[PDB]
RNA sequence: CCCCGAAACCCCCGGGCUACACGCGCGCUACAAUGGGCGGGACAAUGGGAUCCGACCCCGAAAGGGGAAGGGAAUCCCCUAAA
RNA sequence: UGGAUUCAACGCCGGGAACCUCACCGGGGGCGACGGCAGGAUGAAGGCCAGGCUGAAGGUCUUGCCGGACACGCCGAGAGGA
């Protein structure tokens, strides 16, 4: 019904990081295999707690280069676009993408006449 | 650990300040504590034989138990007037309220001869 | 005033911020061909003193 | 400046420390109390009551 | 370490030394230096016009100077000594700096320039040219060239023989640029005796 | 007998020649066999800056150049010869390097 | 000189300078046969190299990956160019 | 962000900007040398353990923390200013 690469979301969760990476594209795989930054790890553990706990707060961040994971699902993250923390409610089909793809920086242009 | 009201006896300005100028070249020979926490530490451990205190600290912290306690060990405390000459004689830039003497230098022949002068005065 | 100082002179290892002229301190047009680290301006000013000549 | 920190309590002829101590550290190190743990003043590192 | 690297390094180091000392010994007619790395240490020689000023008060100056030298600049064992210019009036950066020093004292520029020209051409130079450029004679800036004798401008003989010097005079209202060019008593190609 | 390479490099042909003549005359003062001052390719460090700060105006370039002349000399390694070539003055604007082929 | 001066100084995160209905300059690729593709065959010079060039071997369809001789430079490599 | 607008601006400012570069924007944090002023070190000028805020921060903070030690809380007067 969703089936990322023949795997359903339950399986994606029970998977480790290595095998999920094997399923990901080359770029995101490289990102993981190189490892996360401290800010990324702090965000991630906030997210762990929020699936557990409550975290007592919404999740905000400046990190647009964090690739989405099955653990980062069912959750709303507010990503900095340069001016605002814009909300991103994470569905299953964002699974291997960066947050910045959904937090946009430049608004669309509606041109005026030349002059 | 002294107050303006807590001055019991007479201290010559020569005696106190020159004894402190003497232990000035003693602090390079050893440890000399400062402040009332370390002065209580020294006087209640027993390593010190006498102290020198100033009327600067705020508010009353030991003077409620010190009058009946100072005779526990036969330990005198010489008065120095204030922060200014205390810190100026201590060698450092920023003063304290108490100069707890441990391991005196430049000879007992002068240091605890002035301790004999406070045997004259009080403990 | 119990705090933590946060100037954080960050040690860049590559970049236009990594390289700086040893004279003026400019960050961009820096010469690094044979061990130099000099802004084009400075180099043009001093090249004779280093022994560089303009025969062509 | 907090500026007044007389912590010892004079038992009479000897002081008793208001402080706790850290076991993995040396002597003189004094501690705080935050509801389940201690705090090192010298350097500061992880610790709990347990 | 490649060999061109070595040459480049030596030149750059020496240039920075020269810069520092130009700043700090401008009262002394600092003409330049030279540097030799003898085995016992690196000995340098400052050519200037007032070693009295560079030594100061019983070697005080050379002492703090050599400290600076070994510290801020990679130097094995500085052995500063001092020497004079054999004909400073034929040197041109010393004269440019003396002129800037004068203009800062407050002497009028025509007087200072003509004094220096007279001095140089009596001390035996074939030619001399002096440009002063800046806020002379009010707020709009101009340039004045005072010249005497015979002076070449263009070619290798100019690039070699004539001595060029430059200085800034930092006055109350701004900078005066002082260019000086001196042609000594030595000969060119089309002489043909 | 094992040989001694002397690689020497400068920015002044005349200092370079001075050194080589020192070596020639000292070897013939003695009788050890020289191998000539083989001239190696001279290095032309070229740096082509733009001579303008403004960025405005026509683009004009300064082609600055540094030239490094290089010679090598092979002489049979004797303690005498070596001591005295060590004693050589080796002026300031020159580098040398005495390798030994054995 | 004027101004900021605890902000118009310093540092960090993120964005931007990379936005695009359009006008212009300089250029690249082409509009094919005075060529395109495939496979084969040839011929350079200038310059540069230390955490840098990297032959040589192995792996891989490629990009690339592992190990690595030699090379501080007429010694080794970049480097068997394309038309 | 800016500069440059015929020749002599527009693959120019060596300007091929992911950070830096940067000077623009949103946010966050440091800075008064010298003096004096409010004071004063009494245990702190300063750093600082676990956390809440925080994008993340001993930045801050209830709660507590000491290695041994002066002053933008206030003026002038400054450092630095792409
Ligand atoms: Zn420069």
């Amino acid at each position: 019904e969703f089936k990322y690469r023949g795997y359903t979301f339950e399986e994606l969760l029970n998977m480790s990081l290595e095998d999920f990476a094997k399923l990901l594209p080359s770029r995101q795989r490289r990102s993981l295999k190189r490892g996360l930054s401290p800010e990324q790890k702090k965000l991630l553990r906030k997210i762990r707690l929020a699936r557990k706990g409550k975290y007592k707060k919404p999740i905000r961040t400046h990190s647009r280069d964090m690739v989405i994971l099955p653990e980062m699902v069912g959750i709303t993250i507010h990503v900095y676009n340069g001016k605002e923390f814009v909300p991103v409610e994470i569905k299953e089909e964002m699974i291997g993408h960066y947050l910045g793809e959904f937090a946009l920086t430049r608004k669309v242009v509606q041109h005026g006449s030349p002059g | 650990m002294a107050k303006p009201s807590y001055v019991k006896f007479e201290v010559p300005a020569e005696l106190a300040e020159k004894a402190l100028e003497a232990v000035e070249l003693a602090r390079d020979t050893g440890r000399i504590r400062k402040g009332t926490n370390e002065t209580t530490k020294a006087v209640e451990r027993g390593q010190a034989k006498l102290v020198v205190i100033a009327e600067d600290v705020d508010p009353e912290e030991i003077v409620a138990h010190l009058p009946p306690l100072c005779e526990e060990k036969e330990i005198p405390y010489i008065y120095v007037p204030s922060k200014k000459e205390l810190g100026a004689a201590a060698g450092i830039e920023v003063p304290a309220a108490s100069v707890a003497i441990l391991e005196p230098g430049k000879g007992r022949e002068l240091v605890e001869d002035i301790a004999a002068k406070v045997r004259e005065l009080m403990k | 005033m119990a705090k933590a100082d946060y100037n954080k002179r960050k040690p860049r290892k590559f970049g236009k911020g990594a390289r700086r002229c040893v004279r003026c301190g400019q960050y961009g047009p820096v010469i690094r061909v044979h061990g130099l680290m000099l802004c084009r301006h400075c180099f043009r000013e001093i090249a004779p003193k280093l022994g560089f000549k303009k025969y062509e | 400046m907090g500026q007044k920190w007389k912590l010892y309590e004079v038992k009479g002829g000897k002081v008793r420390r208001k402080n706790k101590f850290c076991p993995r550290c040396g002597p003189g190190v004094f501690m705080a109390e935050h509801k389940d743990r201690w705090s090192c003043g010298r350097c500061g590192y992880t610790e709990w009551k347990r | 370490m490649a060999i061109e690297r070595y040459f480049i390094e030596e030149g750059v180091r020496e240039m920075l030394i020269d810069e520092y000392l130009e700043k700090e010994l401008r009262r002394a007619g600092y003409s330049g230096i030279d540097i030799k790395k003898t085995p016992l240490g690196t000995k340098v020689v400052i050519f200037a016009a007032s070693p009295g000023y560079v030594i100061g008060r019983g070697g005080r100056r050379i002492r703090e100077l050599t400290r600076i030298l070994e510290r801020q600049f990679g130097l094995e064992n500085p052995q500063i000594e001092v020497e004079e210019i054999k004909n400073p009036y034929l040197n041109a950066k010393v004269q440019a700096i003396r002129l800037a020093r004068a203009l800062e004292r407050g002497i009028h520029f025509r007087r200072a320039a003509y004094s220096a020209i007279r001095a140089i051409m009596r001390n035996g130079a074939r030619g001399v040219e002096i440009r002063l450029s800046g806020k002379l004679t009010g707020e709009r800036a101009k340039s004045v060239r005072f010249y005497q004798g015979y002076l070449a401008k263009v070619g290798n003989p100019a690039e070699t023989l004539v001595s060029r010097g430059y200085a800034q005079a930092k006055l109350k209202l701004g900078v005066i640029g002082v260019k000086v060019s001196i042609m000594p008593p030595d000969a060119k190609l089309p002489d043909e005796i | 007998m094992q040989k001694a390479r002397i690689k020497l490099a400068s920015t002044d042909i005349k200092a370079l020649n001075e050194v080589t003549d020192q070596i020639r005359q000292i070897a013939e003062r003695t009788g050890v066999r020289m191998s000539g001052p083989i001239p190696l390719p001279t290095k032309r460090i070229r740096i082509t800056t733009r001579k303008s700060p403004d960025g405005e105006g026509t683009a004009t370039f300064d082609k600055f150049e540094l030239r490094v002349h290089k010679r090598l000399v092979d002489i049979e390694a004797d303690e005498r010869a070596m001591r005295q070539i060590m004693r050589i003055r080796v002026p300031e604007d020159v580098t040398i390097e005495i390798e030994l082929i054995s």
